[PDB]
């Protein structure tokens, strides 16, 4: 039941102009029950229970903001909850607003 | 004479049972929410409705402490005390359940403190 390290990516990019949308993608193994997007301060997070099977071995969740402002910029990382235990956290991603 | 004593004891026990739990709510910083739930509870009394206050506290906190939110809000720090920040390999712990355990501690605090001053007056 060791849970693999998840990963974060940002679509369409790491750098977004003010007012545009961006989407954080958390990917992990199959069967994750909850995904959590976290900022640098651990107490600021979003949980979601919609996970989509991308692959027979992977699953993913999406957190979108419809338009950025300078308060959205910072470090972001994921954790997932599957099979009675929380996972390890992913590496940080920095999204910057222009 | 007995009636008036029971009524005065009920009044004293209500007013005193609420103060300890207002300490409880401002420990959670129900103070900083701009909905105004805190001020509303203090104006309307009815202290043992505190578990009611619980569910709104969750909804609002979820909205204002999300990774999406624009700006920083003082209430978010209280989550660490609630225990909803997870160590790797730990159980999930639901925020609403932690909030209800905080204010159940507050409410049984209040009831057994009010039971003494109900009997004290008479
Ligand atoms: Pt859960």
């Amino acid at each position: 039941t060791d849970l693999p390290r998840p990963s974060i990516s940002a679509e369409p990019g790491t750098v977004i102009p003010l007012g545009s949308h961006v989407t954080f993608v958390c990917r992990g193994p199959v069967g994750v029950q909850t995904f959590r997007l976290e900022r640098e301060r651990n107490y600021l997070y979003s949980d979601t229970e919609d996970v989509s099977q991308t692959s027979p071995s992977e699953s993913e969740a999406r957190f979108r903001i419809d338009s950025v402002n300078a308060g959205n910029a910072g470090l972001f990382r994921c954790i997932y909850y599957k099979s009675r235990k929380w996972s390890e956290q992913s590496d940080y991603l920095e999204l910057v607003v222009k | 004479a007995e009636k008036a004593g029971a009524a005065a004891g009920l009044k004293a026990g209500d007013i005193h049972g609420m103060k300890i739990v207002i300490e409880g709510l401002k420990a959670l910083k129900v103070d900083t929410l701009k909905s105004g739930i805190f001020n509303s509870f203090v104006q309307n009394s009815h202290y043992t409705e505190v578990t009611g206050l619980a569910i709104a506290i969750d909804t609002e906190m979820n909205e204002v402490c999300s990774a999406t939110y624009i700006g920083i809000h003082p209430i978010c720090v209280v989550r660490e005390k609630l225990g909803v920040i997870p160590k790797a390999g730990g159980t999930m712990v639901k925020q609403k359940d932690a909030i209800t355990n905080v204010l159940k501690q507050a409410l049984e605090k209040a009831t057994q403190s009010a039971e003494a001053l109900s009997e004290t007056t008479a």
